[PDB]
């Protein structure tokens, strides 16, 4: 009894982080797939590979030194724009809830690619993979918008029973210390 | 700034241009070669079967 | 008899290496003259020999002077320092492309 | 001494630039003598490939000043009996190193300007590595003379036991 | 306000891959062009052979 307790509490404990983790990645990608397009947002007519592109989240106070950074190291030409994201969000490996910034930067080939993604895993950024055409975009947003809601129920769930196992094994450990 | 924006959308228009112009003129002066060449080899090869042949 | 054949050796070569290193000098100017000017090419650069004592005003007045032809609303006053990656900055920054020679 | 290179970035002509950084700039006062650093027009390569140019001239730069200043060093430690007036020993040509460099000038006849930056700055690391191996080479060559003449100095030298 | 300058890039894109494209076209077109002028060169000294052929008969 005291094994598969033991046992049953360590294994969701430890699933439960992975758990976290996941799902505050996907909800981080559904928010970067989401003001993509609005930064699209200019005239649709196209019905939908020299210019490289990539995008990210940022803390606040950060912006100005990044951005100049990033300006000096690939020196007027490192096209990077940026928004708020409102309300905080909690950084999955840091801890924290802190308010973000979604960021993206353009740039023309492979020396400024490594420059640039360099300089964001210095400043410890968080990147996740983003598309490059509207059916793309579409993809990623069902995956994640599936998967978040998905991972979010276990993650309730098994929390749930982390709750009844916990209150089954408080009910009778001092007996059991006791024995 | 607006300043900033707009310098640096020019110089980046700019060198897209510059590097479509560079493939460009790249790939005409490789066509080039290629037909020169190509001609030389089919020419050649071909000739020297009806060298054999005559 | 070996002494007289180095000097000369070496007289005729350090204007060589030199030339090389003002030639790496110019084409360094020109690469980052062009990133932080984008085409088409407008450089005409000056060689500056300050005079005593003279930097401090006259850097002051070289920087008021280029405020608006190079943008100040980037860098100059202050950065980290960009260690981590394949590159960092070992150059102070001013609102304009400067390089130096060390006669 | 020391020289400075300063952009002069165009201005939407040249003249607008120049007159103004050098007359208009003395006459305000004379805190520097001014002149034209005469660039060439070289071609242009795609931006990323100026992009790698920039580490490649950046390292390059700080690799030629040391050999450069080693051919001196080396220079001046063979001509050590007589390095007075250095600057000369040294130049390139001219009168003085500053006559030299106030008139400097892209030179084709050592490299020519069609080929590209890469190219042209490969064929100058060539040059300048291959100064680097000769002076190790012949330098050290003098410089075994020399401790072999100290050598003979040592068999000359000391009490009758060591000599 | 933002969005212009993704857009221009975008298109600018774009435009730039479309010339290249048309770049590429010009290489194949200009190839079998080449092959086809060497075949009738072919064919030229296949004549002129024919007739000296011919003579020698």
């Amino acid at each position: 009894n005291f094994e598969k307790i033991e046992n049953e509490l360590k294994e969701i404990n430890t699933n439960q982080e992975a758990l976290k983790r996941n799902f505050l990645e996907l909800t981080e990608l559904k928010f970067i797939l989401r003001k993509t397009q609005q930064f699209f947002d200019e005239m649709a007519d196209p019905d939908l590979l020299r210019l490289g592109f990539v995008a990210g989240v940022i803390n606040r106070e950060r912006i100005p030194t990044f951005e100049r950074m990033l300006w000096r190291v690939c020196r007027g030409n490192v096209f990077l724009r940026q928004a708020e994201i409102e309300n905080p969000l909690e950084d999955p490996v840091t801890g924290d809830y802190v308010h973000k910034s979604v960021f993206i930067i353009f740039f023309q080939g492979d020396q400024l690619k490594n420059r640039v993604k360099k300089i964001c895993e210095g400043f410890r950024a968080s990147l996740y993979p983003c598309p490059e055409t509207p059916q793309e975009r579409k993809e990623m947003a069902s995956g994640v918008n599936t998967r978040i809601d998905d991972l979010q129920m276990v993650l309730n769930q098994t929390e749930d029973h982390r709750q009844r196992v916990l209150q089954a094994a408080a009910k009778n450990i001092r007996v059991w210390f006791i024995k | 700034s607006d300043a900033d924006v707009q310098k640096q959308i020019k110089h980046m228009m700019a060198f897209i241009e510059q590097e479509a112009n560079e493939k460009a003129e790249e790939i005409d002066a490789k066509a080039e070669e290629e037909f020169n060449i190509e001609k030389g080899r089919l020419v050649q090869t071909q000739r020297l079967k009806i060298m054999e042949y005559y | 008899k070996q002494f007289g054949p180095l000097v000369r050796w070496l007289k005729v070569n350090f204007s060589e290496a030199f030339i090389a290193w003002i030639h790496i000098k110019a084409l360094r100017v020109f690469v980052e003259s062009v990133l932080r000017y984008g085409l088409p090419v407008n450089f005409q650069a000056m060689l500056l020999q300050p005079n005593k004592k003279s930097v401090k005003k006259l850097r002051e007045v070289l920087h008021e002077l280029y405020k608006h032809l190079d943008s100040s609303a980037a860098a100059i006053i202050d950065a980290p320092m960009d260690i981590p990656g394949l590159n960092l900055s070992q150059q102070e920054y001013y609102p304009y492309v400067y390089y130096k020679i060390d006669c | 001494t020391e020289f400075w290179l300063i952009s002069a970035p165009g201005e939407k002509t040249c003249q607008q630039t120049w007159e103004k950084l050098h007359a208009a700039t003395t006459k305000n006062n004379n805190l520097a003598v001014s002149s034209k650093f005469n660039i060439p027009d070289l071609k242009v390569g795609t931006l990323d490939v100026l992009v790698g140019l920039s580490d490649e001239l950046a390292k390059l730069d700080a690799f030629v000043e040391g050999v450069v200043k080693k051919v001196a060093q080396y220079m001046a430690d063979v001509l050590e009996d007589s390095k007075d007036k250095v600057q000369e020993n040294l130049l390139a040509s001219g009168v003085d190193l500053v006559t030299y460099i106030t008139r400097f000038q892209w030179d084709m006849a050592k490299y020519p300007i069609k080929q590209s930056l890469k190219n042209i700055s490969e064929i100058i690391a060539k040059g300048v590595t291959q100064i680097d191996n000769d002076l190790k080479s012949r330098a050290s060559a003098y410089n075994n003379l020399k401790g072999n003449l100290q050598n003979l100095e040592r068999k000359n030298a000391g009490s009758l036991l060591t000599r | 306000s933002q969005s212009q300058g993704i857009q221009q890039l975008l298109q600018a894109e774009k435009r730039a891959a479309e010339k290249v494209a048309d770049a590429r076209k010009r290489k194949a077109r200009r190839l079998k062009q080449a092959k086809e002028e060497a075949q009738m060169e072919v064919e030229q000294y296949r004549r002129e052979r024919e007739q000296e052929f011919q003579s020698k008969q």
